[PDB]
């Protein structure tokens, strides 16, 4: 009965997303209790038809009724008010912002796909004596000396001394899971761990949303400048398995195009994944080598071309 | 899904539906009154029709005046 | 009131007998006026 | 007008303190500390709804009661010249088409074509302002 | 004794009486009527886009649309339906019965009504002329977020002309926000107090205070990025607040517009409830107080579109979507108490004002979901918003729009709209729009972001796809019966003879001839309280109407 | 024509008795004006989250205000909306020529303000500071040649009102187009005091 | 003096300001629209060519039916130049009556040709389109002034 009064909401696969689940469940049955009740008064109302019987003589013809007005705007007030209590409760649980990740993955998503960098691992029981590289992030500071004038001038560049081609924001990682477009990315997670999302984008807003995480952010251009919190984290994730995410903001003509994977594998598999990757491999060898499909099982790298009736 | 099943569903159901409602509603008596059958008697109230054909001297009623009836002809018939 | 009602004789000359009337084109007499609808629906 | 400039006084109230508010809790307890967007757009609002409301009020207080204002009001009290309202006028489509040419000019970024809609509104709005204005023909 | 009447009404009018009215037509009647004629035809203009949205959308391939095609698609429907049917109608019935309802003869600067409309027309069709440039149409989304509306993302002229396109039909709803305001506060009848006129009055009152402050903030918006694409004026550059500042520039825009484009047909559903339920407004000053309430509170809650950005104070704006959730909730509950303990008789106008009620609270329930973070992380820019919004928007401006036609059509026209065929249309209407979009709660909560040109088969939810298209081909015919029914009703149909139509009228519109005198009124009767015209056409009624007001 | 239907000495007279009622031409114009203050609103919101993103240095090394002709221009403009109340005094009479005297030397300080500001644009263009070449300059730029745009606006309108002047009877309908031209000009210079505080000395 | 049974009120000026229940109508004809139409055009522009004001009188005409018909001919707006055409069926009676200023314009020749059109029909069973060829007939007989 669960899943069907959810209204297809996905049985969540992290405790924050379980705690969401049962936030929304708790919500749509008061809003089905309200809908129902409404909805009778309605269809009640609607048995006072223009009776023939009616004669010569109109209705009470009252309206203004202070003290039901007073009760059904008190009422309301009280049930927004515990909704929104219970709100509060459950938003502290989206992002605890835990100082000890468990493993930390650096989400950047670029025009129509995305790519994840394994920031840095550091497992609680004691392992993956792990890294992220950044070498590679190089400024783009326009200071040189004189400009197209022949002195005063001496422009440093037009945001905070910079240039709007930066891409200093961005984070490179030593393992990237890019996706191509025609092989769907697949970030691989080890179940039962913290992971953290250091969120990001490369040129424009869009938004990564794991539908079973039940839980999504938008990843922004210069999210710290934005005043943007695009790093989130999740607890835990129980169930394992390959989980379908999306994006679910508006990237350009191939928006729908994004489709990417969070395979969720043992901590066993991930410590061999990763070893394999710092070995000279791709993610598709990697799982192969893990003994998991190598493409994405949930979605496809569907047709590049524009569409059916175009002729190849 | 069965493109050619999807195809036929989207055009057809709302044909069909279109239908059942056209047949239980433009199907109904409408409040215009039946046309009055010569047999049965005249019981709606006098009708008086005026063409508005020509232009009435002056728009407004004041100055008009009531010079008469002046009839100028007549006939008469029984079906 | 700074104007003068004005007035004219204008040469006429068919006699726009068959064809439009002043009610549904008020200067029909004054110009070229009604052309036949075979002719738009041709 | 003492109900027209209540109206906006109550919705400065409610902008001033939503502005307040805001700038505070946003300041303390943001990313960024203050928006700087909401908070000027909540500021200027209340700003909008302050002169309106201001403005109300002169007119309230330098005003007696109308009969629109006044309960109790027969039609005859009203019953007089009612202004100017203008009757037809055709420079209003002028000015509408002027103004989709400078903006067409500001679209597709063509300077020539924006100088031209800015000279066709001048000349439209002109035309507007001065159609009851215009004198007749000297000769 | 006994008049001399025409057989029937005449049913068109003579050659060349039309034309050039319209072009300087000051009469604030007719340009209400250019308005909702114009209006409708941006509503099926808009609408046709969604049924190429719907088919494509039936199958998980790309079965005749592209990527880009599919986006210009819910970019120019969505800014269509909003910004030029939407918006552009509410002073198209405000220009309709607004002077009607307060006893003016005319708005008050009604060459400057004449401007807006024209503003409106023309503004509208360089937006939607962004489809002819080879490029296409805009491709961003109607809300234009700011990186992917630079120069460098969508380069075309088609996004350009869409923001010159909404700043000219902006200005236009700026200047008939003037009108309708200054209309109110300055030209109202002898005896007509504030707290006396109508609620659709009241609520276009509020309606343009909300224009006034929200409209100039997009055009502002809109400059800023058009001075970014034009001169890389680096306004809305990711680096400095540009991400964020265009979506709080928007939205305090943007939910405004979502209001204005609500308090009015509150109002005309609020018009035909009293006069069907023969009963007076329930709770008249209470409405005019949640009117008022909900204005104040829109404009401090924009930013609850901008949840999942994580960069705005999350619980400041979820609070205040709660508390403005309570005004429209009294809203709802004195629309129940008009039509409680009333001779209710369905027509077409209560028929289409009861479906407002029912697809209307749907919509609100889900939009109170909406309200609260974490259950809108999940399902934010989802089809359960599209679902959302939909249920709101069609439930208010399209269910209580066509109630405000029907039940206005006579008061314009003079003729009297089919009931058989507008109860054809409705149920059309009701039963193709549940089909379409109550699926889409579903559809959206699973995996399916909005905005999706294309989808996998492996992917689910095909089956609620085509369900959805089925819907929507139901309510594409839909259409089909409404236009028959204004187009043989505006020169045939049963004429009305008589002011109210519809008996026990209110507002003082129903007490003109139905076509009304140019001047709106040939007789003002004695206005003594929110009911002058149910005053003068049943004097028995007035002291009753005092009596058992206050009982309740 | 024996005198006439409409006994009114003007054509075009006021939309209602000013004595007694609201002006309704002066309550929608101050409507208006209450909209283009949210437009420099979303201006201002601009600035400041450029303001706010700079890295404490708000006006870059390149930029250098010119205060010493910032000011001049600023009081030129406070010196124009007073002059400009004084024609609306003389508007309230029916002194035409006086109103005419004021609104022309309103006008010409306008214009003059205009091109002092025109002159501190080319003077900051070829000092770096441009809208392609900065954030600052950008937003800075934005926000003065709207408010520039605006004040061509008045300027445009203040002639227009004297050429009406100049064709017909002064009346009180022609007043109170004076009138509202002025609330205009009174709501540039506001926005000006408000622009120059913020960019200048708030900076 | 009353006013209608019921919401029918006498404003400040002459005018009364009737409503109707909103299931039922005003006019309340007993003709289709259509052919009532039909009707309006002929007395709108098949009389045009007469440039006399034809009228149809359905209602019922007791006692003298010709001096019935001119005191009813007396309401037209203008009976100077004006052709009325009563026709009782509680009496199964057509009277036409004429204006002084339409005489000799072939009315008087053409009053025979519509009442035989007229009666024709009705003995059919068509009071509409028998009012319809009468309006015809006439008006092609009447002469413009
Ligand atoms: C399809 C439908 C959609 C059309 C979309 C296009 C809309 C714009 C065109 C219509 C504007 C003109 C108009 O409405 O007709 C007025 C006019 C009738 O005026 P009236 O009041 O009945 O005159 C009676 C007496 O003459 C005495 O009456 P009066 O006292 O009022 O005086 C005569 C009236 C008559 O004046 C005129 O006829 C002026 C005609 C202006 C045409 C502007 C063309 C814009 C291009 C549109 C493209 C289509 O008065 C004047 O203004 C004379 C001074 C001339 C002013 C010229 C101003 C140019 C403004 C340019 C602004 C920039 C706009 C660019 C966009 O109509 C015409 O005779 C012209 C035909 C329509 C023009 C077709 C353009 C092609
Ligand atoms: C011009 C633009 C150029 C391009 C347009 C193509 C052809 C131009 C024709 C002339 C336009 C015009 O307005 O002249 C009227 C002209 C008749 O000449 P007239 O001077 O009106 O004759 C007096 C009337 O006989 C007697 O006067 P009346 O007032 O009784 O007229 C009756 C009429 C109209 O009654 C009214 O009072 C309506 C007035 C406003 C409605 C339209 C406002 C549009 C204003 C925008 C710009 C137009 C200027 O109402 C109806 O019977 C129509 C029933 C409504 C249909 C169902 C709607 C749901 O209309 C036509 O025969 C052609 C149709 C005009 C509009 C259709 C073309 C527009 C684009 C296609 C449809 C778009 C849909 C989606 C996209
Ligand atoms: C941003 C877009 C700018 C929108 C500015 C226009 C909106 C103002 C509407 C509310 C003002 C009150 C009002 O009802 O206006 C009366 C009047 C409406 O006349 P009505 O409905 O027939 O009733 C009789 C009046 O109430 C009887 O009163 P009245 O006719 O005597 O009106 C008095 C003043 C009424 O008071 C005002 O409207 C103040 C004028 C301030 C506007 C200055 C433009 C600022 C924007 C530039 C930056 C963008 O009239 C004047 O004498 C001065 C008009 C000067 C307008 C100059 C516009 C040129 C724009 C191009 C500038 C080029 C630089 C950019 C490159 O509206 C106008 O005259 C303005 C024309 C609309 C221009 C739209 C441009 C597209
Ligand atoms: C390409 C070649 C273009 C050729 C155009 C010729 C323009 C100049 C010749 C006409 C001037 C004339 O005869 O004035 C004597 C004329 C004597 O007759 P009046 O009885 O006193 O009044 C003139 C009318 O007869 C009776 O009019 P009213 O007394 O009823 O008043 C109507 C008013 C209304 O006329 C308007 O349209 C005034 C509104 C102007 C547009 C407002 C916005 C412009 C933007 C402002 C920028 C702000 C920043 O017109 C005036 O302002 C009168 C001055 C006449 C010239 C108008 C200026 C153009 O006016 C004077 O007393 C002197 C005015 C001198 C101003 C002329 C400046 C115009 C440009 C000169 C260079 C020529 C173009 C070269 C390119
Ligand atoms: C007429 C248009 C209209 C109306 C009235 C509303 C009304 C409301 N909207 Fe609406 N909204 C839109 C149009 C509208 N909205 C549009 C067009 C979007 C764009 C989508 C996007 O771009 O994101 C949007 C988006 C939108 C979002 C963002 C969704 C997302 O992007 O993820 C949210 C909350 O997050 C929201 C909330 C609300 C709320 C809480 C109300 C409420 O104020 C009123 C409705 C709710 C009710 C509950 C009313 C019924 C109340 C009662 C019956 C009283 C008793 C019941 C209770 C107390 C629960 N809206
Ligand atoms: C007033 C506002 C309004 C209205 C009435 C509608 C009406 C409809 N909308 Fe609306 N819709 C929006 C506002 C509106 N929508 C907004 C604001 C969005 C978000 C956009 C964004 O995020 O960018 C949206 C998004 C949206 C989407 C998501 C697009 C995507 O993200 O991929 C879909 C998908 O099916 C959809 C479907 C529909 C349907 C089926 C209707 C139907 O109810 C429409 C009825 C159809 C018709 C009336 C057409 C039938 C008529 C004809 C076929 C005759 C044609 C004749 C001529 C053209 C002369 N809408
Ligand atoms: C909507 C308009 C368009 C979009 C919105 C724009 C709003 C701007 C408003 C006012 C700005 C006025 C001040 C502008 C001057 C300030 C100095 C400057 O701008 O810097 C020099 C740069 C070159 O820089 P460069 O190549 O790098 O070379 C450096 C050399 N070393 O010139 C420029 O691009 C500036 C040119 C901009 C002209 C804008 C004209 C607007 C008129 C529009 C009319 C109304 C349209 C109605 C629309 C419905
Ligand atoms: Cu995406
Ligand atoms: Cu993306
Ligand atoms: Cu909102």
């Amino acid at each position: 009965w669960s899943d069907a009064l959810a209204l297809g909401w996905p049985t969540g696969i992290t405790p924050e997303a379980k705690l969401n689940r049962e936030l929304w469940i708790g919500s749509v049955i008061a809003s089905f209790a309200v809908g129902a009740i409404v909805w009778g008064l309605i269809f009640w109302t609607s048995a006072f038809h223009r009776k023939k019987a009616t004669d010569t003589e109109l209705p009470r013809q009252f309206g203004y009724n202070m003290p039901l007005e007073l009760t059904l705007t008190v009422i309301p007030f009280l049930i927004i008010s515990v909704l929104f209590y219970f709100t509060v409760v459950v938003q502290e649980r989206m992002m605890h912002k835990d100082p000890n990740p468990e493993v930390v993955i650096d989400v950047t998503a670029f025009q129509w796909n995305w790519k994840f960098g394994y920031q840095k691992i550091a497992f609680a029981d004691g392992s993956f004596d792990y890294d992220g590289a950044d070498p590679e992030r190089k400024e783009a500071m326009t200071s040189r000396p004189e400009g197209k004038d022949e002195h005063g001038i001496e422009k440093v560049g037009p945001i905070r001394g910079m240039t709007p081609e930066d891409r200093t924001y961005l984070n490179f990682d030593k393992i990237e899971t890019l996706g191509t477009s025609s092989e769907i990315p697949v970030l691989v997670l080890p179940a039962g761990k913290r992971i953290e999302f250091v969120l990001n984008s490369a040129d424009v807003i869009h938004g990564f949303w794991v539908p079973e995480f039940l839980f999504k952010r938008d990843v922004l251009p210069e999210p710290k400048a934005n005043n943007s919190d695009n790093v989130f984290q999740v607890s835990e994730i129980q169930q394992t398995g390959a989980f379908v995410g999306r994006c679910t903001e508006m990237c350009g003509t191939f928006h729908a195009m994004m489709n990417f994977e969070v395979r969720v594998v043992e901590p066993n598999d991930f410590k061999a994944y990763i070893d394999q990757r710092n070995a000279g491999k791709t993610n598709a060898e990697a799982l192969a080598a893990i003994n998991q499909p190598p493409l994405a099982i949930t979605t496809e790298p569907f047709e590049s071309r524009r569409g059916e009736l175009v002729p190849q | 899904m069965s493109t050619a099943l999807t195809h036929g569903l989207i055009g057809g159901v709302p044909l069909v539906l279109f239908a059942v409602l056209a047949l239980i509603f433009l199907t109904r008596k409408g409040p215009h009154p039946d046309t009055y059958k010569m047999s049965d008697p005249w019981t709606h109230a006098p009708i008086l029709w005026a063409a508005e054909e020509p232009r009435e001297h002056g728009h407004g009623g004041h100055g008009h005046d009531s010079h008469g009836v002046v009839i100028g002809g007549g006939a008469s018939g029984k079906w | 009131m700074s104007s003068t009602q004005d007035r004219s004789q204008l040469d006429p000359e068919v006699e726009r007998h068959t064809g439009v009337d002043v009610e549904d084109v008020p200067s029909a007499e004054w110009g070229w006026s009604h052309m036949p609808i075979g002719v738009m629906h041709i | 007008m003492h109900i027209e400039a209540r109206l906006f006084e109550i919705l400065t109230a409610f902008f001033a303190l939503a502005a307040v508010v805001y700038a505070v809790l946003t300041a303390m307890f943001a990313t960024g500390g203050v928006e700087w967007a909401g908070t000027t757009a909540l500021v200027l609002t209340t700003g909008l709804t302050l002169i309106t409301g201001t403005f109300f009020r002169f007119v309230a207080r330098r005003l007696d009661t109308r009969p629109e204002d006044y309960e109790d009001a027969e039609i005859s009290d009203g019953a007089g010249e009612l202004g100017f309202f203008a009757p037809h006028s055709w420079w209003p489509i002028l000015i509408s088409l002027s103004f989709s040419t400078a903006a067409v000019g500001a679209a597709l970024w063509l300077p020539w074509l924006i100088a031209a809609g800015v000279a066709f509104v001048i000349t439209s709005v002109c035309g507007l302002v001065f159609e009851y204005y215009w004198g007749p023909e000297k000769h | 004794e006994l008049e001399a009447r025409r057989p029937f009404p005449e049913r068109m009018g003579p050659k060349g009486n039309l034309i050039y009215k319209l072009i300087t037509t000051t009469d604030h009647k007719l340009i209400g009527i250019m308005y909702c004629v114009v209006c409708f035809a941006f509503f099926l203009v808009g609408g046709l886009m969604a049924l190429f949205m719907r088919t494509e959308l039936a199958m998980p391939g790309l079965q005749f649309l592209s990527n880009e095609q599919f986006n210009q698609l819910f970019t120019m429907h969505g800014t269509v339906m909003l910004l030029f049917y939407a918006t552009p109608i509410v002073f198209g019935f405000a220009n309709l019965v607004l002077p009607l309802q307060i006893g003016a003869p005319d708005v008050a600067f009604p060459r400057l009504n004449a401007l807006s409309f024209w503003l409106f027309l023309f503004g509208a069709l360089i937006a939607i002329a962004g489809f002819i440039t080879p490029g296409g149409a805009a491709d961003f989304g109607w809300t234009a977020y700011s990186p992917l509306t630079d120069a460098i993302h969508s380069p075309g002229a088609g996004g350009d002309l869409w923001i010159m396109g909404l700043a000219v039909g902006g200005l236009g709803t700026i200047l008939g926000g003037v009108n309708m305001i200054t209309t109110v506060v300055c030209m109202r009848a002898p005896g007509m107090t504030m707290f006396r006129m109508p609620i659709f009055t009241w609520n276009i009152l509020v309606t343009s205070i909300l224009v006034l402050i929200a409209f100039p903030i997009l055009t502002a918006a809109l400059f800023g990025l058009a001075a970014d694409r034009h001169l890389g004026a680096h306004i809305y550059d990711p680096a400095n607040g540009g991400v964020l500042l265009w979506q709080h520039l928007f939205w305090f825009f943007g939910h405004p517009e979502v209001y204005i484009i609500a308090l009015p047909f509150f109002g005309i559903v609020s018009e035909i409830f009293p006069v069907f339920s023969r009963k007076p407004i329930f709770g008249y000053t209470t409405l005019i107080y949640a009117t008022l309430a909900i204005a104040a509170l829109s404009v401090a809650v924009w930013a609850h579109h901008m949840y999942a950005t994580g960069a705005v104070l999350l619980p400041f704006f979820s609070f205040m979507t709660f508390l403005i959730a309570v005004p429209t909730g009294i809203k709802f509950f004195n629309w129940i108490g008009t039509m409680w303990k009333g001779q209710l008789t369905f027509e077409t106008p209560m028929l289409f004002s009861v479906g407002f009620l029912i697809t209307f609270l749907l919509g609100g329930l889900s939009g109170v979901l909406l309200a609260s973070p974490p259950l809108d992380f999940h399902v934010t820019d989802s089809y359960f918003v599209i679902a959302h919004f939909h249920y709101v928007l069609f439930g208010t401006i399209v269910f209580a729009t066509y109630a405000g036609i029907y039940f206005w059509f006579p008061k314009m026209t003079g003729r009297l709209l089919d009931e058989r065929l507008g109860k054809l249309h409705f149920w059309l209407t009701f039963i193709g729009f549940h089909t379409t979009f109550l699926v889409q709660h579903w559809l959206g909560d699973e995996g399916m972001p909005r905005r999706y040109a294309d989808y996998l088969p492996t992917d689910g939810f095909t089956t609620l796809n085509v369900i959805s298209t089925v819907g929507a081909f139901i309510l594409g015919v839909s259409m089909l019966p409404f236009v028959w029914n204004v187009f043989k009703s505006w020169r045939y149909g049963e004429p009305v003879t008589v002011d109210d139509p519809w008996g026990y009228g209110n507002s003082l519109e129903w007490a003109t001839s139905c076509p009304p005198p140019r001047h709106n009124f040939t007789e003002l009767p004695r206005i003594r309280s929110e009911r002058p015209a149910f005053e003068l056409h049943y004097p028995h009624m007035v002291e009753r109407m005092r009596a058992e007001a206050h009982v309740g | 024509m024996t005198s006439a239907v409409g006994t009114s000495g003007t054509a075009i007279t006021s939309r209602v008795h000013s004595l007694n009622r609201p002006n309704m031409v002066s309550v929608g114009t101050i409507v208006w004006l209450s909209s283009e203050l949210m437009f420099f609103a979303g201006l201002f919101a601009m600035y400041f989250t450029a303001r706010a993103q700079a890295g404490g240095a708000w006006p870059p090394e390149p930029t250098e205000l010119n205060l010493a002709l910032a000011v001049p221009v600023t009081l030129v403009l406070i010196a124009s909306s007073f002059t400009c109340q004084m024609g609306v005094f003389a508007a309230e009479r029916g002194d035409v020529f006086g109103l005419r005297r004021w609104y022309v030397i309103t006008f010409l300080m306008g214009l003059f303000f205009v091109l002092g500001q025109g002159y501190e644009y080319i003077h900051l263009v070829e000092h770096g500071t441009t809208i392609p070449g900065s954030a600052y300059g950008s937003v800075f730029y934005l926000a003065t040649g709207f408010h520039g745009l605006h004040v061509i606006g008045g300027l445009v309108a203040f002639v227009l009102l004297l050429a009406r002047t100049k064709m017909s009877k002064f009346t009180p309908a022609q007043a109170t187009a004076a009138i509202v031209v002025s609330y205009y000009w009174h709501f540039v210079d506001i926005v000006w005091i408000a622009l120059f505080a913020t960019i200048y000395f708030v900076r | 003096e009353l006013d209608l049974p019921y919401g029918s009120a006498l404003t400040s000026s002459g005018r009364i300001s009737a409503v109707t229940e909103p299931g039922e109508l005003s006019v309340h004809y007993p003709f289709p629209t259509m052919d009532l139409v039909v009707l309006d055009d002929a007395l709108k522009y098949g009389s045009r060519a007469a440039k006399a004001r034809f009228a149809v009188y359905i209602g019922p005409l007791g006692a003298d039916t010709a001096a019935t018909a001119r005191e009813i001919l007396a309401n037209v707006p203008t009976p100077e130049n004006a052709v009325l055409l009563a026709v009782s069926p509680d009496q199964r009676a057509i009277e036409v009556v004429y204006g002084a200023d339409v005489k000799g314009r072939g009315i008087e020749s053409a009053a025979p040709l519509g009442v035989s059109a007229a009666a024709a029909s009705f003995k059919e069973g068509n009071l509409i389109d028998g009012l319809i060829s009468a309006v015809r007939v006439m008006s092609a007989g009447v002469s413009p002034a």
